DNA sequence: TCAACTGTAT
DNA sequence: TAAAGAGGAAGAGGACATACAGTTGA
RNA sequence: ACCGCAGUUUGGGCGGGCAGCUAAUUAGCUUAUGACUUCUAAGGCUUGCCUAAAAAGUAAGGGGGAAGGCGACAACCCCCAAAGACCAGCCGGAACUAUGGCUGGCAACUAUAGUUGAAACUGUCCUCUUCCUCUUUA
């Protein structure tokens, strides 16, 4: 898969479309947003019963076994000290370890009222039960010498804070969903996110609140739908623990994007240079490159994007191998046969041989005969990355001046906010105020220089792994991030980790192999004798035995990183290198 | 183990009474309250004498839980001497509430 | 009379 | 030099990039 | 330096580009995280003259007319030119230097022979974390 960008001009009344349009998906994405938080309880009870189950078999089988280690089991997580058990003991600790998170209860006389989340779906929930009075807010007059894990700490305290009204208790009652008010779906249950992509609900929906039907088109309906699946789906996934609830998106917080994952453009003349996709007119191109990138001749689009830039506006169309099409076509239809069939059935083998055959086909359309060659990859702090044979790439330091041209920036724009607020207030009004022409052109420079920092490193980061990809077929990569333990302001500007990961995409696409050796002993140990050495300077580095053959010969730490990390990942070559 | 709180005397008994008291507002109909009532009982049993707890029904002690700042149950409040130490909401996790009373005590 | 749009299924 | 707020941006890091029935309509 | 424009970036391309030194309004060297117009809170020398945050604006291919702008300037009209610079193969451990060389063809510029015509591009969403600026306290 890969995403063509091509910049778009539009008119005023096209601009005034898409901002209609961005209002009404921010109104959906609200909406189903205040949907899923109220549907929620329904999955936190089955989830509730099921854990009680579990703890019921695991208290069971705790009991049933013999009265000697159950004891020591039941302590081991009922006491906060943990000794060195021995194996049979600790698999039983391990075969009961639900009791670390909890005990068993019984969820019965329960009532499902509608919970109120909090930082996770599942631990942490709570019922609410009143609005309004006074509530806890952090008084930093009060030092409060906590004795934490780190010792005394003068942690700022809390006190109660004017209340918003009068404290009043909320009406207990059980969980209810919510209904179309009107039209063709009058009363139907909104049990599932999907259930909202009826246009004619939403419609109904509107004239009840009072605001004028919907203009846009369903497909960016399905879009924005997609979006909040996708964050819903990482939110409830406990492998990941960075991802949580969706917010609640403000006026200044607005979507910036149109998303048509249902069909690609509606045409694409490429003579006049012309786009034709849904709920616009025809919309002009002004990219001189677009016919060679985007390669009509040996692609397919599948679905595109209409996005807003401080640059401008542009369209963004994906593309696919030409196989890609019956793949799919054959993968939809697998809910189909095994509903039909059962997975037991002939056609359901014969589906996943053409569908593992047409993947094989892809891949392998993709693959490039090699050289055979093996590269180990160090980032530096002075280089962005250090190679065995000594090669060391100089990092995108444009960005670093861009970087100070947007401090610079943001200083005089709040030097500018903060006299004009004060001579708005000395004028005598409360109200408050509005921006002004000149902080509205310092704003836009300010977001203009931020995305061309991102677009430059963005760019740098794609050249230096195509050359990196096409080089080399072997890759050893690991980082010694102990440095970390302004620094943090340069490396925040070298992007690393997206260099990595484009590094080990194109490396797989290509057929390579992409390899992460652990990061044990990597900078002070002599890679030709093992033994840990001495460094002279901030990059040089000597071994320390005399039984080295480099001995007393200074070299360059990054080098011996280097050639460690592609001793670690297997290779052991190490022939030659620059300097 | 655990003390059963009312309103009329929670001055005395929470605000006087020496030492720090965790206090849990407490509903039957309610299911995470019922998923961390074990884990309170079991911090009663190991944490005798460094701390002291207790329990109230905000359906028969209606009127504390708003004198409190309290607006949705479960809520743990751990006081000392009149004043509260330490606020949380929401079920925590047998190892939560550990460590949580191990960094306030 | 065929593109385009919406509804249903996962 | 330090710490907490408010507001404006970004980087990490994981997923994702639909098919058929039925209806409109000019 | 920087700014605008060429799909987004880098090297480059056309244009805008404070102040000082030297030579003869226009050419070189140093150099600014853009330049210029209008009006004003403030500040400086001595009643006048200067420097000016903020505010609102102007232009950013070359030449000639031209309504109208307090002005930077310019709606509109005529001529010239056209750089994020061509294509296809084959070498390269491709750094220093944001990709070097060979072959073939095609363009443009010079004296049939020479010079130039560089590289890359997979984006979007979401959530956490980091950065920056400005405040307030210590």
């Amino acid at each position: 898969m890969k995403t063509i960008k091509i910049k778009i001009k539009l008119t005023t009344d096209q601009v005034q479309l898409c901002d209609r349009y961005l209002e009404e998906l921010t109104w959906l994405w609200n909406l189903t947003l205040s949907n899923q938080l109220h549907n929620h309880c329904v999955t936190w009870y089955a989830w509730a019963a099921k854990l009680s189950a579990d703890l019921d078999k695991a208290t069971e089988k705790l009991d049933k076994l013999k009265p000697e280690q159950q004891q020591l089991v039941k302590d081991y997580y009922r006491t906060k000290d943990k000794p060195r058990l021995t194996k049979k003991e600790q698999e039983l600790v391990a075969k009961f370890d639900i009791f670390a998170r909890w005990s068993s209860f019984s969820l019965d006389g329960i009532i499902p009222v509608p919970l109120r989340l909090g930082n996770s779906g599942y631990e942490g929930l709570s019922c609410q039960i009143a609005t309004g009075g006074n509530y806890w807010k952090r008084d930093e007059n009060i030092n409060i010498p906590i004795n934490t894990k780190k010792g005394i700490i003068h942690v700022k305290g809390y006190k109660l804070v004017k209340g918003d009204k009068l404290w009043q208790r909320i009406e207990i009652v059980p969980h209810k969903y919510r209904t179309f008010p009107g039209g063709k779906f009058e009363g139907r249950e909104l049990t599932t996110l999907e259930k909202l992509d009826n246009v004619n609900g939403l419609n109904t929906l509107r004239a009840f609140q009072n605001l004028p039907d919907l203009q846009v088109s369903s497909h960016y309906i399905g879009g924005l739908l997609a979006f909040f699946k996708e964050s819903w789906s990482a939110f409830l996934d406990p492998k990941r623990m960075n991802s949580r609830k969706p917010k609640f998106k403000k006026d200044s917080d607005k979507i910036t994007t149109l998303s048509n994952n249902q069909c690609a453009p509606n045409r694409i003349d490429v003579n006049k240079n012309i786009v034709t996709v849904t709920g616009f007119s025809p919309i002009t191109i002004i990219d001189k490159n677009w016919v060679k990138r985007l390669n009509l001749s040996q692609v397919l689009p599948r679905t595109y994007m209409l996005t807003q830039n401080p640059s401008g506006y542009y369209i963004n169309i994906v593309i696919a191998h030409p196989l890609h099409e019956e793949k799919i076509a054959l993968v939809k239809k697998l809910p189909k046969v095994k509903k039909e069939f059962g997975e037991d059935s002939q056609e359901y083998e014969d589906i996943k041989s053409k569908i593992k055959f047409l993947e094989q086909q892809i891949k392998e359309s993709s693959i490039v005969k090699g050289k055979d060659l093996s590269v180990g990859i160090d980032p530096g702090v002075q280089a962005v990355v250090s190679t065995d044979h000594g090669a060391l790439f100089l990092p995108n330091l444009t960005r670093e001046r861009v970087s100070i041209h947007i401090e610079e920036l943001q200083s005089r724009l709040d030097n500018a906010e903060l006299i004009n607020d004060k001579k708005w207030k000395s004028l005598g009004n409360k109200t408050p105020r509005i921006k002004t022409k000149n902080e509205t052109k310092l704003q836009e420079k300010i977001s203009r220089l931020h995305e061309r920092g991102a677009n430059s490193s963005n760019a740098f980061n794609h050249k230096l792994s195509t050359r990196l990809s096409r080089t080399y077929e072997h890759i050893a990569w690991e980082d010694t991030q102990i440095n970390n333990l302004g620094l943090n302001w340069i490396m925040r500007q070298r992007c690393l980790s997206d260099l990595k990961a484009k590094t080990k995409q194109k490396t797989e696409n290509r057929g390579g192999n992409f390899h992460e050796p652990p990061a044990n002993y990597s900078s002070q140990t002599c890679h030709c004798c093992g033994q840990k050495g001495e460094r002279r300077s901030q990059h040089e580095f000597v071994c320390k035995n005399s039984d080295c053959k480099l001995f007393d010969i200074p070299q360059q730490a990054d080098t011996n990183a280097a050639r460690n990390h592609k001793q670690n990942g297997g290779f052991e070559l190490g022939e030659v290198k620059y300097h | 183990k655990i003390i059963h709180l009312t309103d009329d005397s929670f001055d005395t008994d929470v605000l006087k009474a020496d030492g720090a008291i965790l206090v849990d507002f407490w509903a039957e109909w309610c299911g995470p309250c019922k998923m961390i009532a074990p884990i309170l009982d079991e911090i009663a049993d190991e944490y005798q004498g460094k701390l002291t707890v207790a329990k109230l029904n905000i359906d028969q002690n209606p009127g504390t839980a708003p004198k409190y700042g309290i607006r949705g149950i479960p809520t743990l409040l751990l006081f000392k001497n009149g004043e509260v130490a330490a606020t949380k909401v929401g079920a925590l996790s047998k190892g939560q509430l550990k460590e949580f009373l191990d960094a306030n005590l």
